[PDB]
């Protein structure tokens, strides 16, 4: 009947309506732990990945260099990156400051507390990633068998990378070695056979290091230090074999990072590159 | 089928009809022509399916379809996933589990599957091999296969009827009809038309009865199938094969489980698709959908449960041969029972005795050692010598301590209740007859109806002559000129004659054999100790016998028969007797028994009370009814109808095997579940037809074991009662674990819509809800079947079979709505907690599941700015589906303690009473352990170890399940039908 009806609504009404009032208490006490600066765990992201910029399909960079709708996907996606990183967007001096042009130690900007307002950030200028920062090089490198990939760390909150120690010989020696202040990062042929193949590679980084410089880090999550600007490192090969495909992978080395069978892009790369002549 | 009867006819018309002769026979070149055109004298087998066709057709039923749809789809998505090429599978996995639990519940339900097998076996000793025929005016011995109708075929005693054959030349031919009257009695035969039914016809021989003593020559006039046993066999074979009123509930809460599955299904697949998806994150869902909204688990634990039921019933000596037989019972509502075997001991025994003008009771017990009534007066000894020395029957040898009652005693039936009484009552008779040197003359036959045996006293100073009387009570008393009243011969008078005609009167009012005794003394002037005797009754008289006392014989019921036909009729059942015995006996039984009340009277009784004609007494006033056969026959369906409509108590006499299936189907046709309880070949064809059918254990049949549900090993009907208490009981248990298990399955289904709807990251995969169907959610659905009731039983009325459902819509609304979402939103919550706590809160969650599926992606951000390599996302998701799990079986345990009872609260019916369902919290609670840390320490089937602090989220979730449902019963114990009773009860 409708007087049942009507009941039996305002029952049902009631009930969905206590039970929502209920999710939604718990759901705001539970919210009350988590502080908004700094996250409760860092279980999943500890050891910091890394990433390439090209930001590709699987893992496969193929195109001609005679065709520009080859690449042109990859020229676009590199200039939309680094579109935040020219000195135009720096021009502000109230946020960014001009840090050592040379590797230092990492700076401690203050603790996780919403006092002292905002932090600085130590701006990054296109001009270190020679051959790759675009101001004189057109199309980047993307011309005859040129390819060129911005290397990155992923931003881990509150991490301070540890450069390896001096106390074990890491690879052949780097003479540079700087292991004070810079992050190694190398990168070389997959398997035995891609190494004959894949030519040189010349690194550009901040200073001629070959990794990220430590003045950058440690990151502060975005809300204390928006606008920050991560390290990059730009990788070009300029000479590798022409219609075939080479499996590239890159390394960053160092005691506090760390490496995983089942992650791939957990500290390393699986890039594969085939120049179509 | 020739129905048409023929017994009236002479000799000259069967030898016209038949084309044969009495003395010549059929010739073997016609007996050959018959045999190749009516065909051989045998009961064809019937049909049997073959059990593999039986078993693959156990593949489709239940959710077994759902079950193979998504097992379709799941390897449809996995051969999409391979072309567009993927590594992911977890496809392939799902498909062989769906495979492997369809398989399961097919082998479970098979199991459960009655028993199938065949009855024309249980024939296998009646049925006689071999049969004398006369052919070409001689007599050879052949095989009773080859014999064929119209040939003469000659039946001496002891030797089964080779056929249904109408007697033609008998000389004291008895033979016994207990295959279709049940009753074991020996029948006179006869080569007159005596009654108009052939069954009664008396001159009409029956196959496979027995032809106890005499020999008769009959004319074949049936063979095989056309025979009245044969049409028996027909019925008790051919039906038979209904479902149960169990198996109809659970195929009820089968298709209101698959009708929600499908059209949730249907409803999001078209919303979904509206909603730019591809086709296979569509199948995917479907999947998902399909293996959410069907339990698994549920028609195995009913099978296991059934099972359990059935052992510890067959610990209590009652054998259950087909599993769902121990549900159908109780929750019944008639109860037609036979009278010989089954209400009855089936042994003729000695009931009341009259003498010295009083009525005495004797004991009708079948272990009973010894009576007594008031043997301590005089005219006992007497009654007791003659008892003793006037009886032929004797115990077979080698039975010393074999109870007396139950010893073996060759003769009479009436001279074998004699000697039993003389056991029990006097001692040992052989001793007492030994010392007495009987006379050899023991004359007795059918037209005499009284035997007198010649006695020598063995007292020293008597040392005279005895003569003890006994048959007939009216030509007993004829020949008695005198009465013995305590001890003294007092000469028979009107007043004594009087007495004497009363107590027989009532007697025989009480369908009880009555038998008059009566002794001579014999001074040794007339006949002194040498002289001798003849048996041609011309050396000693025959009359002026001293009458000395009475007595009957009733075959008095079993001890515990009354007790349990009281319970069930409290328990709110109706009972009928269907018998196939006289009226007058029938009617006495069901007095005697409890079936009818005692004020109860019927229209016969309430006319001869108001001394009136039967048809001015109006109908209204009798409260019970007794019907004879033939009263049954002349009966249109209607008026048997009203009859079991407007009478509370009835009794059926004289009914053949035909009218008992009748009996049962017009019953069947009130919308009420009927069970038979037999005994005989006659009550096959209503066991089969019955929804529940027991047979009697020791005095049962082969056919009736072979036909009935259910067989009383011990033969106490006690076990009938038990029987209905624990059937209301599992069908309670059910409702509850029925609960149990849809409360789980939308728990499991709510987090693939809130996925699709909002977008959010997988709360929980298919195979998580899968280990929660087939893992957790199976011990404590058992142990809900250990429950014990909350409230009487027997007091409550038999559920009504149409209004009343094992799934009702309350049970379906409360389980899937009311606390479903509870447990939905307590998974929820702890999901939410593991996702914040690592950098994700929840607003950020929002839409976010296209870009956190994507593997090209590897550095997506989360709500501090950090970026999440793809691995490490999943990971995080596979953390969050363990978390829901296990607050999910969190919130089960709960959901177990509130479902445990439905009307008391959790205190009343005590926390640690029923031990199994802390079992089933342990299991829970062990399971959720293996496979989060065991499993999922290498990461697994999506499953990753959790913190301590994610095991403990869900539990304020699950006291507010408990609080709830404690204060919805008690609200409703509180105030019952006051539309909270009526709506939230379920
Ligand atoms: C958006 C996504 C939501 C997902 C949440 C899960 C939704 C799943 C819900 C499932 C509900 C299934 C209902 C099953 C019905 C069984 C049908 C049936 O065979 O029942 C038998 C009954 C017999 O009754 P009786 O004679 O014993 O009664 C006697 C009454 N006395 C006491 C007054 C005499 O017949 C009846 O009563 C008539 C029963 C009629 C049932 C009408 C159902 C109407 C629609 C339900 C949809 C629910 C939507 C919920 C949305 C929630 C969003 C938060
Ligand atoms: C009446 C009897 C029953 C009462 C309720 C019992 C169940 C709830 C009670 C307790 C559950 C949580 C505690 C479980 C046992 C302690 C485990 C634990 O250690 O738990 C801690 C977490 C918070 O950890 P943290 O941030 O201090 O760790 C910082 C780690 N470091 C230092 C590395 C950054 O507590 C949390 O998650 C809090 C989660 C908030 C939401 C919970 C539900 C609230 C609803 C009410
Ligand atoms: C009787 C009522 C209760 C029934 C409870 C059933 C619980 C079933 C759960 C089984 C999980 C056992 C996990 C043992 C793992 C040890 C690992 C060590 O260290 C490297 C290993 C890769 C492992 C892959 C998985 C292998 C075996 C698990 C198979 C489970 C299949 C279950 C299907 C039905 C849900
Ligand atoms: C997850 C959520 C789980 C929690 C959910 C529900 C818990 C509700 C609280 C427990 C129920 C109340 C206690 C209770 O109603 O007790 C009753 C029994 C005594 O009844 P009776 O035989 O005298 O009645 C006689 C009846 N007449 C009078 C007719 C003869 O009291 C006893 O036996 C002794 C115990 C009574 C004292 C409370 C013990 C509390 C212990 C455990 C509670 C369950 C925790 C489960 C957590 C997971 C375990 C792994
Ligand atoms: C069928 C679906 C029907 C419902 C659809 C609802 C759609 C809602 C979508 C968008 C509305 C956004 C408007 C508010 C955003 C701005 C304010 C804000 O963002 O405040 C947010 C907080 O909020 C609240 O306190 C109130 C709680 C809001 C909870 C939202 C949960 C959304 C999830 C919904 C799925 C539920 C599934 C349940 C299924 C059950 C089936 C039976 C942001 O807090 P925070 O993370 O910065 O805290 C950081 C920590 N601290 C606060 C200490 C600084
Ligand atoms: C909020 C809207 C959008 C969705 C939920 C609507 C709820 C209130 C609806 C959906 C199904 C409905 C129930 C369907 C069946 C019955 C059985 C009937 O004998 C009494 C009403 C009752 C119990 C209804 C009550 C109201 C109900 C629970
Ligand atoms: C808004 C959407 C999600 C609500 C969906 C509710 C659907 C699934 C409900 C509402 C009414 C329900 C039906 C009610 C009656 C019957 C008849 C029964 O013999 C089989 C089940 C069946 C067919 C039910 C299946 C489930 C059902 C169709
Ligand atoms: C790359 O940069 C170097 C200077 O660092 C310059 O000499 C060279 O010409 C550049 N490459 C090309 C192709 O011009
Ligand atoms: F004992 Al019956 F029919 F009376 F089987
Ligand atoms: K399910
Ligand atoms: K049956
Ligand atoms: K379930
Ligand atoms: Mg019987």
């Amino acid at each position: 009947t409708g007087g049942s009806w009507f009941k039996i609504l305002l029952f049902y009404v009631i009930f969905y309506g206590c039970l929502a009032g209920i999710f939604i208490g718990t759901i705001q006490v539970m919210l009350l732990t988590i502080s908004e600066l700094k996250p409760t765990y860092q279980d999943r992201v500890a050891p910091p990945g890394l990433t390439q910029i090209p930001q590709i399909q699987k893992t496969e960079i193929s195109f001609r260099p005679n065709d520009p709708k080859s690449y042109e996907a990859y020229v676009l996606n590199i200039i939309r990156f680094l579109e935040k990183y020219k000195d135009s967007a720096q021009k502000d001096d109230m946020i960014f400051e001009d840090c050592g042009s040379m590797p230092s130690e990492p700076k401690e900007r203050g603790e996780f507390n919403h006092e002292r307002g905002e932090r600085k950030v130590c701006r990054f200028k296109l001009d270190w990633l020679g051959n790759c920062s675009g101001l004189n090089d057109e199309s980047y490198g993307y011309k005859e068998g040129k390819p060129c990939i911005i290397i990155k760390l992923n931003r881990v909150l509150g991490f301070k990378p540890k450069p390896p120690k001096n106390e074990s010989l890491e690879t052949y020696p780097l003479t540079m070695k700087y292991n004070p202040n810079v992050l190694p990062v190398q990168c070389t042929g997959k398997r035995d056979e891609d190494k004959d193949k894949v030519g040189n590679i010349e690194y550009f980084g901040m200073g001629g290091f070959y990794g990220f410089p430590l003045q950058y880090y440690p990151y502060y999550g975005k809300l204390l230090q928006p606008k920050y600007l991560q390290p990059l490192l730009a990788v070009q090969f300029t000479n590798l074999t022409l219609d075939t495909e080479i499996r590239i992978e890159c390394k960053a080395y160092g005691e506090n990072i760390g490496y995983s069978e089942k992650d791939r892009f957990q500290g390393r790369f699986d890039v594969k590159i085939e120049v179509k002549s | 089928g020739m129905d048409l009867d023929d017994h009236r006819l002479s000799n000259t018309e069967l030898e016209q009809k038949y084309g044969t002769n009495i003395i010549q026979g059929l010739s073997s070149v016609r007996a050959t022509e018959l045999l190749a055109r009516d065909g051989p004298n045998t009961l064809t087998p019937p049909k049997q399916t073959p059990e593999i066709i039986k078993f693959l057709k156990q593949m489709v039923g239940g959710f077994s379809i759902l079950l193979w749809i998504g097992a379709a789809l799941c390897w449809i998505a996995f051969v999409i996933q391979y072309v567009n090429n993927s590594a992911s599978l977890d496809n392939v996995y799902l498909g062989a589990i769906l495979v492997l639990v369809v398989i399961l519940t097919g082998i479970f339900a098979y199991y459960q599957e009655a028993k199938s097998t065949n009855i024309m076996a249980s024939f296998s000793k009646m049925i006689p091999q071999q049969a004398l025929v006369i052919r070409d005016a001689e007599k050879k011995v052949i095989s009773a296969e080859q014999l064929v109708v119209g040939d003469v075929v000659e039946i001496k005693g002891g030797d089964q009827i080779p056929a249904d054959i109408r007697l033609v030349f008998s000389q004291g031919c008895k033979v016994d009809n207990s295959s279709l009257t049940g009753e074991s009695e020996p029948q006179a035969r006869s080569t007159e038309f005596t009654h108009e039914n052939p069954l009664e016809t008396k001159n009409i021989g029956f196959y496979s009865t027995t032809c106890l003593e005499g020999t008769a020559t009959g004319i074949v006039i049936n063979t095989g199938d056309r025979t009245i046993i044969g049409r028996i066999a027909s019925l008790a074979s051919g039906v038979g094969s209904e479902k149960t009123p169990i198996a109809i509930e659970i195929e009820h809460f089968v298709h209101i489980v698959a009708g929600v599955a499908v059209s949730i299904g249907i409803i999001f697949f078209i919303t979904a698709v509206c909603m730019k998806y591809y086709v296979l994150d569509a199948i995917i869902f479907l999947i998902s959908i399909i293996v959410a909204n069907v339990p698994e688990g549920l028609l195995a634990t009913v099978t296991v449960t059934l099972s359990l039921t059935a052992k510890r019933m067959a610990k209590k000596n009652c054998l259950v041969k087909n599993l769902e037989a121990v549900e159908t019972l109780g929750s019944t509502s008639i109860i037609c029972s036979d009278k010989t075997g089954t209400l009855t001991q089936n042994r003729m025994t000695v009931a009341h005795l009259w003498f010295d003008n009083q009525i005495f009771v004797a004991d009708t017990s079948e272990n009973q050692t010894k009576q007594a009534f008031d043997q301590s007066s005089g005219t006992w000894a007497s009654l007791s010598k003659i008892i003793t020395l006037c009886n032929r029957a004797e115990f077979r040898p080698g039975q010393e301590s074999v109870p007396i009652m139950k010893r073996t005693v060759v003769g009479d039936a009436s001279e074998t209740a004699l000697l039993k009484f003389s056991e029990v009552i006097l001692g040992d008779v052989m001793g007492i007859r030994k010392r007495n040197h009987k006379v050899a003359e023991i004359p007795f036959n059918s037209t005499n109806k009284f035997q007198l045996s010649i006695h020598e006293t063995e007292d020293p100073n008597n040392k005279r002559f005895l003569v003890v009387m006994k048959g007939a009570p009216e030509r007993i008393l004829e020949k008695c000129s005198t009465i013995m009243i305590n001890g003294q011969e007092q000469p028979l008078d009107k007043s004594s004659a009087d007495s004497f005609h009363t107590a027989y009167m009532e007697l025989g009012g009480l369908g009880e054999r009555v038998l008059g005794f009566c002794h001579l003394y014999l001074p040794a002037e007339q006949f002194p100790q040498s002289y001798i005797f003849d048996v041609d009754s011309v050396n000693f008289p025959t009359s002026n016998f001293c009458f000395v006392g009475l007595l009957s014989m009733i075959d008095p019921p079993r001890s515990t028969v009354p007790d349990a036909v009281s319970k069930c009729r409290s328990a709110g059942i109706k009972v009928i007797m269907v018998t196939g015995d006289h009226p007058i006996t029938a009617k006495a039984i069901a007095k005697s028994v409890g079936i009818i009340s005692a004020n109860n009277e019927t229209v016969e009784d309430i006319a001869k009370r108001r001394n009136i004609a039967v048809e001015q007494v109006n109908k209204r006033e009798a409260k019970a009814a007794v019907v004879t056969g033939m009263e049954l026959k002349d009966m249109t369906p209607e008026q048997l109808d009203e009859l079991l409509t407007n009478y509370q108590e009835i009794v059926f006499a004289r009914t053949s095997p035909q009218q008992k299936l009748i009996i049962v189907e017009g019953c069947q046709r009130q919308d009420a579940i009927v069970a038979v309880t037999g005994d005989g070949v006659n009550d096959s064809p209503a066991l089969k037809k019955a929804d529940i059918g027991i047979a009697m254990g020791i005095a049962g049949s082969d056919a009736a074991k072979n036909a009935a549900d259910m067989v009383l090993l011990d033969d106490n009907f006690a076990s009938i009662v038990t029987g209905v208490e624990e059937g209301r009981l599992i069908f309670d248990n059910l409702k509850k674990t029925i609960a149990y298990t849809l409360t789980s399955n939308i728990a499991e289904l709510c987090p693939f819509l809130i996925y699709i709807v909002a977008g959010l990251p997988l709360p929980i995969g298919t195979i998580t809800i899968l280990f929660i169907d087939l893992g957790t959610d199976i011990i404590p659905s058992i142990a809900l079947a250990y429950e014990k009731a909350e409230s009487d039983i027997m007091n409550r009325k038999p559920r009504h079979k149409k209004k009343d459902r094992l799934v009702n819509t309350q049970l379906a609304i409360y389980s899937y709505l009311h606390i479903g979402l509870m447990q939905a939103l307590g998974g929820f919550l702890v999901y939410f907690t593991v996702y914040a706590q690592q950098g994700f809160w929840p607003t950020s969650l929002i839409n976010l599941r296209v870009a956190w599926e994507t593997d090209d992606i590897n550095d997506l951000e989360d709500s501090y700015g950090q970026e999440w390599t793809r691995y490490q996302r999943k990971y995080l998701e596979w953390t969050g589906s363990t978390a829901f799990f296990v607050a999910i079986m969190i919130q089960q345990i709960a959901d177990l303690i509130i479902r445990k009872t439905r009307r008391n609260s959790i205190f009343q019916q005590g926390l640690f009473r029923n031990k199994v369902i802390w079992v089933g919290i342990a299991s829970q609670v062990i399971v959720a352990l293996i496979l989060s840390y065991g499993l999922g320490s290498v990461p697994a089937l999506s499953f990753t170890m959790l913190r301590v602090q994610y095991w403990f989220v869900a539990v304020p979730h699950a006291i507010l399940i408990w609080v709830y449902d404690e204060m919805r019963k008690l609200f409703i114990r509180l105030y019952p039908g006051s539309w909270w009773d009526k709506n939230m009860y379920y």
